[PDB]
DNA sequence: TTTTACAGATTTTATGTTTAGATCTTTTATGCTTGCTTTTCAAAAGGCCT
DNA sequence: AGGCCTTTTGAAAAGCAAGCATAAAAGATCTAAACATAAAATCTGTAAAA
């Protein structure tokens, strides 16, 4: 109708009153259809349990490092001075993204103003100017507890006459990678002629997010030494110092800490996605974790086995599940191969449900610390040994392989602490349906997909989307003509492929119509019974033509928005180009 | 037949078929010697061949993705946004899904319902000034005062960022469901409007439901936008005709 | 990188990157090339060893 | 040299390569996979161009 | 519909029903504030407004963007209650009828039904209006003469209002002698606009220096489209170099082809590499009348 | 008890300031066509060999 | 009497390069919308005097 023509129409979905049941919760009943809803109740609220002890860390970590920021930037903001006195105090932050707040101290009768700079706030020159005085003048008339002046540098001239006060203004260019530097380097010649007013502290912050030697480049020559004269830099970059992978990792252990363990393959992924993006890892590593987590309890319903006092809800589905776990099969064929014990293996092979149900609680109290002792290692690195270059999750990951020992070789330092440092860990039966994995390519296909390559699969060969039937075929209206005819625009996209880079539309429409089947159509044409104009058109000698140019304009002009056409030759819209490959 | 390529679609397929053809072994053919219709049997066939093609494999096809529902829901509550691209129509699975399904079982599991915005974004008139005055009134949050604006900025972003720091002193309870259509669309790609939409996902009083059509769609969101939306990708491609859209582009001869 | 500056394109204002009309371009020099591709290891001094 | 990826900084090397080479002559330095089909690859260059693109 | 330029002030204008205390605050962001006032409190009643010059407000925004917005927007007819508030559109000349879009033409409220108004048959009309008579007629106007009226009208577009003024002016030249009277106004404005192509050409000229200049514009127009007044004076001295002759004489006599009505001089944007203004000069008539008005002078047949 | 009448608040009108996006023109850039030429390969001409 | 296999080998496919065309970049010039200020008429709310 007509309210899909009209951009942003909101809608109240009416509701019933009440259904009067437990669906509250989206955690949908598991084991095929068996399981008790007060256990899938007890399931929500341990995940919330769970997550909500993972983040109450993640977040003090993440609220630690702006107070460990704010800590490191105004010490060398502060407490320092020039013998020349006619420089502006320059703090170079490497790899920073624009997203801190900085914080200016007391220092009274002087006034202390930050001036955030933005590369939309900064067209030109003149706007910096009226934008830097207009925060001056704000940030002066407000924090004081009445004539207007002109937004330039006479104010800063005036200052001590006006207020009383002596200025310390420190700018702040959030994207410093995004200005001009034509613009940057500009301003900060008007601005250094501020230098002869006696009253005045220019400091100047540079957020930069790539390296030093494409911000001097560049710069003018001259601005270049008016900033040498007394620069700091700063690495502010989480990947940097290994700290903060050091504690979201740490406390993502300290949840799973005996319950949970991690895979192999689960962590290599995790550090294969981390090393694949610098700017933020605090965020991909807990979006991420919390990912693994959300699909586990959603699909591991021994997760309700992770609490001990759920141990007696051990129904006959849940030792059907857990029997054929590969690692008991290794125990049970342990048990044939060594020694030969007949009842018992013959109880618990599948007879006895008594032996197995309680063989299962005793496998509860191991720890076989992993986590429990990778802190010791951790410990050991930093205090004792000062290394603060390693990296918990791959020592993790080799601790987990059992190569432990080359990554600690790695550095050549603690050559007499190999066996200090030691530990050799085994798995324990029933790691397997307890463990945090990625064997099924679920992390990878909902967080990091193959975007342009699913849509090229589903486009191509299409029937791992579309089923195939044996029974509805006569109630429908087309039932031999999803097994016979592919459909259109996944059977345009066939031609579509092995075509060459300039397609002729009409060669592309008579390749089309010859992959269609001719003496089916014009008897499918003439089903419907209510209209009376799609039957006198299959009356007319032409009408495969004029059916197929229908479906071929449809996908064709359905093609070209989704990007794999380009119409080249405006005012002919004739020879289309073909602009996406499959497999790249 | 028509190709001579010795590869096929690869990197090398894309070197293969890049060639230079002559101007006798080409084929200047135009399409005026195609057949042609008029505009109503164009129409008439159209909608006959939508819903009587492949009608009970779609039907199949959604029942089968009908059940993945609680996963959405469970993802939506938990922090994520959700994108919904894939080949075909996305529109009446995010009518079926946002409308029917999610705000009935948010408006229980707090306890009128849910207000969702849908946004039709493959229309080309969709400011986002307006957008925003449909957001400010289904919130209504607090007015932009003398300090927090600034030297001619923008209000419309300044607002949002005052929303997102309000809304980190607040229970976790979904206010409103975005249910943006065609997000890659003609007038919503552009950089404004997915600076104010990263925006919106960083709050978590706000589940957004998105679907994209473009294929190199995600070079739109850089390090900062895909942060602040933290996708879940989920191909839900079920081949739908796509009617509703192909009236705003142009059917032109 | 299209962002930082690095790769750029034909800046019309406001430009849609899902356009096939907007082409891209390098904006970083020569000398911090074979500095990129003597960190990652790749032999680039050979592919523009047949101009010069 | 610079705080980036490892696919950033081979996509960095790739524009480098596409916005310096001329189009024509990437299936004479890139294509390495063994045929089934019969084509011909691209023969390259025959004068190298000393303007120094 | 003629104070409001922009798509702006609407509905306030029709605000005067019972001069309500509201108006200015709740009405004008949204249909459903205007669907708050359709239902009437005081009685069924009635109100139908007629928005007169409805074209005139539609011509902004210079794509669609918030006046074809509003002629998509203020045509539904969605909710029909018993409620007597519908709107007959008002638009005026063929100007932009034929310019349409899909959601201007696909079922919503008052649409499909246009029609052009065009009186032929205007002798009867005129017939009409003085048979509507208070002031008894004796000599009524000749039918011959009001048929030649109807006759040279109505080819542009069969404008009435345009005829209204000619049967006046007959009857005004009529006074100023103190159908045989009634057509040289015609045969007058027709001729006065027109004036003559070739046979009064010359016969103002008169002077040949007054002739032989608009040939230099002629060819001033098959080398150059930039025809500066230098251009049509570099002209000048590449024909006549076979008393003296400053620029001034030729930038006046050309005040006599600007003063019959022929001749364009004015200052436009002067494309070439500056685009600082010059004087321009431009022709309008078709080159076949005055190509035939060259036939009688002997000097301006080689110059063509 | 309304109707006035000062105070203050909100509207009206009018012009100033900054940002975002359109049209049109000039200058370089890219692709198409036509004749000639230089590579790689695949059919083959023919000697070696079972 | 037969398969093979390496020098030689057409030869049709890549490469090259002047000649007109036409898209496309870059910028000049313009304009509309968001954004801000402000004085005077107008609305209105609280006592206003009868």
């Amino acid at each position: 109708f007509a309210d899909a023509q009209r951009s942003h129409y909101t809608v109240y979905p009416s509701l019933p009153q009440s259904n009067k049941n437990d669906k509250h919760i989206p955690f949908v009943k598991l084991l095929s259809g068996k399981e008790s809803e007060v256990n899938v109740e007890k399931r929500w609220e341990l995940y919330h349990q769970l997550h909500s002890h993972f983040h109450d860390q993640v977040d003090h970590i993440i609220d630690n490092i702006e107070a460990d920021l704010k800590a490191e930037i105004s010490d060398l903001l502060y407490s320092e001075t020039t013998q020349k006195r006619r420089c502006f105090n320059t703090i170079f932050l490497l790899g920073s993204d624009s997203t801190t707040k900085i914080e200016l101290k007391d220092e009274s009768s002087r006034y202390n103003v930050l001036i955030e700079l933005t590369p939309k706030e900064s067209p030109n020159v003149r706007m910096m100017l009226r934008r830097s005085m207009y925060k001056l003048y704000s940030a002066a008339d407000a924090e004081e507890h009445n004539n207007d002046v002109s937004y330039d540098l006479s104010l800063v001239e005036n200052f001590k006459r006006l207020f009383g006060k002596d200025l310390a203004m420190v700018f702040n260019f959030k994207d410093v990678d995004s200005i001009n530097f034509n613009t940057l380097d500009n301003f900060i010649i008007l601005l250094k002629s501020a230098f002869k007013y006696d009253h005045v502290k220019i400091s100047l912050i540079f957020n930069i997010n790539t390296n030093l030697s494409n911000i001097e480049k560049n710069l003018r020559q001259s601005t270049i030494r008016l900033l040498k004269r007394n620069y700091h830099k700063l690495d502010v970059s989480s990947n940097k110092g290994f700290k903060y992978g050091n504690q979201i990792f740490q406390s993502f252990l300290d949840t799973v800490d005996g319950k949970l363990n991690l895979s192999d393959r689960f962590v290599e992924f995790i550090l294969s996605k981390m090393a694949n993006n610098t700017n933020h890892n605090l965020q991909l590593l807990t979006k991420m974790l919390d990912y693994s987590l959300m699909s586990y309890f959603f699909q591991n319903a021994f997760s309700v086995f992770i609490d001990p006092v759920n141990v007696d809800f051990l129904n006959d589905d849940y030792l059907k599940i857990l029997s054929r776990c590969p690692t008991f099969m290794f125990f049970v064929e342990g048990l044939i191969k060594q020694h030969a014990p007949a009842d018992e293996i013959l109880s618990l092979l599948t007879n006895k449900n008594r032996g197995l149900e309680e063989f299962f609680v005793e496998f509860l109290v191991r720890e076989n610390p992993i986590n429990g002792h990778a802190k010791f290692v951790a410990r050991f690195l930093e205090e004792e040994l000062n290394i603060t270059n390693f990296n918990l999750i791959e020592l993790y990951h080799n601790l987990l392989i059992g190569k432990l020992d080359s990554y600690l070789d790695r550095w050549s330092a603690c050559k007499e602490y190999k066996d200090r440092l030691h530990f050799e860990p085994i798995d324990t039966i029933f790691q397997e349906l307890f463990t945090l994995d990625n064997r099924s390519g679920l992390l990878t296909q909902s967080i990091f997909p193959s975007y342009k390559s699913n849509i090229e699969d589903n486009l191509l060969s299409w029937e791992q989307v579309l089923p195939s039937l044996d029974k509805e075929n006569y109630d429908t209206l087309s039932g031999d003509l999803d097994k016979i005819m592919a459909p259109v625009l996944g059977q345009l996209f066939k031609l579509y492929r092995e075509a060459n880079m300039t397609i002729n539309i009409y060669d592309f429409y008579i390749a089309f119509r010859e992959t269609l089947p001719k003496e089916e159509i014009l008897n499918f044409i003439r089903k419907d019974p209510s209209n009376t104009k799609l039957l006198e058109l299959a009356e007319t000698p032409d009408a495969f033509d004029k059916v197929a140019l229908i479906l071929f304009m449809q996908a064709i002009f359905a093609f070209e928005n989704m990007g794999l056409i380009k119409f080249q030759s405006t005012k002919s819209y004739d020879l289309v180009e073909k602009c996406v490959w499959r497999g790249i | 037949t028509k190709s001579a390529s010795s590869f096929l679609d690869t990197f090398e397929g894309y070197f293969d078929q890049r060639k230079i053809v002559r101007t006798n072994a080409k084929s200047r053919h135009t399409m005026s010697m195609a057949p042609d219709v008029t505009r109503e049997e164009f129409s008439l066939v159209s909608n006959f061949f939508n819903e009587n093609f492949q009608k009970r494999p779609r039907q199949k096809l959604f029942e089968i993705q009908k059940k993945m529902f609680p996963q959405y829901w469970f993802e939506l509550t938990q922090g994520f946004s959700l994108l919904f691209y894939g080949v075909g129509s996305k529109r009446n699975f995010l009518e079926e899904f946002a409308i029917d399904y999610l705000s009935p079982k948010i408006a229980y599991s707090q306890l009128n319902s849910i207000p969702c915005l849908i946004l039709n974004g493959y229309n080309p008139s969709c400011n986002y000034r307006d957008v925003f005055k449909e957001i400010t009134d289904l919130l209504v949050p607090a007015e932009l005062t003398r300090s927090e604006t600034k030297y001619w900025g923008n209000h419309v972003i300044l607002q949002i960022q005052k929303m997102i720091d309000f809304y980190k002193n607040q229970p976790l309870d979904i206010k409103l469901i975005l249910v943006v259509h065609n997000l890659d669309g003609p007038s919503i790609r552009k950089n404004t409007f997915q600076t104010m939409l990263s925006f919106l996902s960083v709050i978590r009083q706000i589940a957004i439901v998105a679907s994209t059509d473009h294929i190199y769609a995600p070079l739109l969101w850089d390090n900062m936008k895909a942060q602040n939306y933290n996708f879940v990708f989920h191909d839900i491609s079920n081949f739908e005709p796509s009617t509703v859209e192909s009236t705003f582009q142009d059917v032109m001869k | 990188l299209h962002t930082l500056k690095l790769i750029a394109t034909t800046m019309n204002k406001n430009i849609d990157y899902l356009s096939p009309k907007v082409r891209w371009k390098v904006n970083v020099p020569w000398e911090i090339i074979k500095e990129i591709s003597e960190s990652v290891h790749f032999n680039i001094s050979d592919y523009f060893s047949d101009i010069h | 040299t610079y705080d980036l990826s490892i696919i950033s900084k081979y996509l960095l090397i790739a524009s480098y390569i596409c916005s310096y080479l001329e189009p024509r002559y990437d299936a004479s330095i890139f294509s390495r996979k063994t045929r089934i089909i019969q084509g011909r690859a691209a023969y390259g260059r025959r004068k190298k161009k000393e303007v120094n693109p | 519909c003629i104070s409001l330029g922009e798509p702006s002030s609407i509905f306030q204008k029709i605000f005067d029903s019972f001069q309500d205390l509201n108006g200015p605050t709740l009405q004008i962001k949204n249909m459903q504030h205007l669907q708050k006032f359709l239902e009437p409190y005081h009685k069924k009643t009635t109100f139908v407004v007629v928005l007169d010059e409805m074209d005139r407000l539609l011509h902004a925004n210079t794509s669609e963007t918030q006046s074809v917005r509003t002629i998509l927007e203020l045509f539904l007819l969605a909710k029909l209650p018993t409620v007597s508030f519908v709107l007959i559109g008002m638009a005026n000349s063929l100007d932009m009828k034929d310019r349409f879009l899909s959601r201007l033409n696909l079922d919503r409220g008052l649409l499909p039904q246009t029609i052009v108004f065009q009186p032929y048959t205007a002798e009867q009309m005129y017939e009409i209006v003085i048979q509507k008579m208070s002031s008894l007629p004796t000599i009524i106007f000749q039918p011959m003469a009001i048929k030649f009226a109807a006759k040279k009208c109505a080819g542009n577009t069969g404008d009435l209002r345009k005829l209204f003024d000619v049967l006046r002016g007959s009857i005004e030249i009529y006074e100023l002698e103190k159908g045989k009277i009634g057509l040289n106004y015609i045969a007058k404005v027709f001729s006065k606009f027109v004036n003559n192509n070739s046979t009064r050409t010359r016969i103002a000229k008169l002077n040949i220096q007054q002739k032989l200049i608009l040939c230099t514009i002629i060819q001033s127009l098959k080398l150059n489209s930039d025809a500066t007044i230098d251009e049509s004076f570099d002209h000048y001295i590449k024909a006549i170099t076979k008393a003296p002759l400053q620029r001034n004489e030729f930038l006046e006599i050309c005040t006599i082809l600007e003063t019959c009505g022929l001749v364009s001089i004015k200052k436009t944007k002067c494309k070439g590499k500056t685009k600082r203004f010059v004087d321009k000069i431009d022709v309008d008539l078709d080159m076949r009348e005055f190509y035939d008005e060259m036939t009688k002078i002997s000097i301006l047949k080689p110059f063509l």
